[PDB]
């Protein structure tokens, strides 16, 4: 298995990519 | 002793023990699947609204797509995977895996070198001018970006591997060249319209449709080669006459291998440019964007929309240059992971299914495996490997090569979806 | 000398290959139409999706840019 000391369970992984692109999908686009 | 207390500081992915749907694993891989799509279509913030061209080489087997949230996409992932490959490969770190400890390393120790290259591939991408303005300030904010976009896909993979159907990584790449070609092909700029257009104007323009039949003709051709089975047929389970005949897909067998030969020369094209515009023409001189000269020259595949017969040459060589890395990988994919004999053993063994030939024992079937397997795997990628690069020459929109493991990975996700289908009725022959 | 083995030994191995590359079953048209099918069955619900949300997304970065 795996020596990760830490457990993250994907509903997270997703919502922070989630986040990636609200981010930058605002913070590049809708300028101004 | 090893690198375990950061290797235990990088995250990874709760797998629960619980009752995970057919429904579920479905579902689920495809919210994996648009969050990669729609990262395709995010550009990077980046003022310079100007980027020159872009690397028409290296996002195919990359599964990226340059000036996205996704420019680097499992470009990293591969890189690494491919050191780990030459280092545990040549021996020069010898590792018997067997015990869950070098397994867990050589795994865990790549996963981190795969964050690692995804950081170096980043500042190599906008330091080999993938972008055009090197605003010290606004390059780093990119980087950053980039290579943290193709961290979560490190971690989507972690997902659809432990939630879903297939792979990340084969889902990814078959993603993307999928779409390369209904895009290519149909989309806006679409080509068929493009040829469509042209025969109405009135100057039927045979550019236009041509890479389109590329197409077709490399789909036709793989599919052919990806049906080639060897059969191996298998001794009767204590009954007696004529029974299995257990076939092995030939041209998967060297699948992740190739994968990463072109991997290789994905490294190699951006390495040199890279060092190229930021110091001495160590590889090739490149200008114009890609290589004209050097190691790289040599070894940059031809393929785009038409043949390029104004080089012999060149195709040779390239040709020999993959074939001969394809070998390699394979061979680096036997010492290490890959069919591996002891097991196989009493999974035959069992069943008490000894090959066709004769030898119902362990030992003995082990032998009989651990022995035929190797020239398999030679010839097996040799082949590939040809066939791929053929496929370039030939030439087709989403890449010969890309096409190629596409279906392959396509067709391996068809049977995932059955072997799931079934398993989703008789809860126990999840080894069968 | 050791040089002179390995010689022998590629030449050797590498007829193992071709032993390989002669166990290979052709396939049945239908089969192969099988394949064939399936599989494109898959680049297009992958292509297309990639396209529902490319294709659109595209034109509005455009309409805006």
């Amino acid at each position: 298995e795996t020596f990760s000391k830490i457990r993250v369970k994907p509903e997270h992984v997703i919502g922070v990519t989630v986040a990636f692109v609200i981010i930058e999908a605002i913070l590049t686009y809708g300028r101004f | 002793k090893k690198l375990i207390p950061i290797l235990e500081k990088i995250p990874e992915v709760e797998l629960p023990v619980k009752e995970i749907t057919f429904k579920e694993k479905l579902k689920w891989t495809g919210i994996v699947l648009v969050l990669y799509f729609i990262m395709g279509c995010i550009d990077v913030y980046t003022a310079g609204a100007q980027i020159p061209a872009i690397f028409e080489f290296w996002q195919t087997i990359t599964a990226s797509r340059i000036g996205t949230l996704i420019t680097l996409g499992i470009g990293p992932i591969v890189t690494a995977g491919i050191i780990m490959q030459l280092l545990v490969g040549s021996g020069i770190i010898q590792m018997d895996l067997s015990i869950p400890e070098n397994r867990a390393l050589f795994q865990g120790c790549q996963k981190l070198l795969s964050i690692i290259m995804c950081f170096v591939e980043a500042v190599l991408f906008v330091g080999a001018g993938a972008f055009g303005i090197l605003t010290p300030l606004l390059a780093f904010l990119v980087i950053i970006q980039i290579a943290f976009g193709s961290i979560i896909l490190i971690y989507l993979d972690e997902i659809v591997s432990k939630y879903g159907i297939g792979s990340g990584i084969g889902l990814f790449i078959a993603a993307g060249v999928s779409q390369t070609i209904f895009v290519g092909a149909l989309g806006p700029e679409g080509y068929l319209w493009k040829f469509l257009n042209s025969l109405i104007q009135g100057v039927p323009n045979i550019e236009y449709i041509a890479p389109i039949i590329g197409t077709i003709i490399v789909f036709l051709m793989v599919v052919y080669a990806e049906c080639m089975r060897v059969e191996i047929p298998l001794a009767h389970g204590r009954i007696k006459g004529a029974v299995g005949k257990y076939p092995i897909k030939f041209v998967y067998v060297s699948n992740i291998p190739v994968i990463l030969a072109a991997a290789l020369f994905a490294n190699i094209q951006l390495w040199g440019l890279a060092l190229y515009r930021m110091g001495i023409p160590i590889l090739g001189h490149y200008e114009g964007g890609r290589a004209v000269d050097g190691i790289a020259y040599y070894l940059s595949t031809p393929y785009g929309l038409s043949s390029v017969i104004s080089d012999p040459i060149h195709a040779i060589v390239y040709m020999i240059a993959m074939i001969i890395t394809c070998v390699m990988f394979g061979i680096f994919w036997v010492e290490t992971t890959g069919l591996d004999p002891k097991s196989m053993a009493k999974r035959i063994g069992s069943l008490g299914m000894a090959i066709k030939g004769f030898r119902k024992s362990e030992k003995a079937i082990e032998h009989r495996l651990k022995r035929y397997i190797p020239p398999l795997t030679v010839m097996s990628s040799a082949f590939v490997g040809f066939l791929a690069t053929i496929a370039n020459f030939i030439g087709a929109l989403g890449g010969g090569t890309g096409v190629l493991l596409t279906v392959s990975i396509v067709y391996r996700m068809y049977e995932q979806l059955l072997r799931e289908k079934v398993s989703e009725l008789h809860p126990a022959i999840a080894k069968l | 000398t050791d040089f002179n083995q390995k010689i022998e030994q590629l030449k050797e191995f590498i007829e193992e290959c071709r032993r390989v590359w002669l166990v290979l079953k052709k396939p049945t048209k239908d089969e192969y139409l099988a394949v064939a099918k399936v599989t494109a069955l898959g680049i297009s619900l992958l292509g297309i999706i990639g396209y529902i949300i490319h294709v659109p997304a595209t034109y509005i970065k455009g309409i805006l840019k």
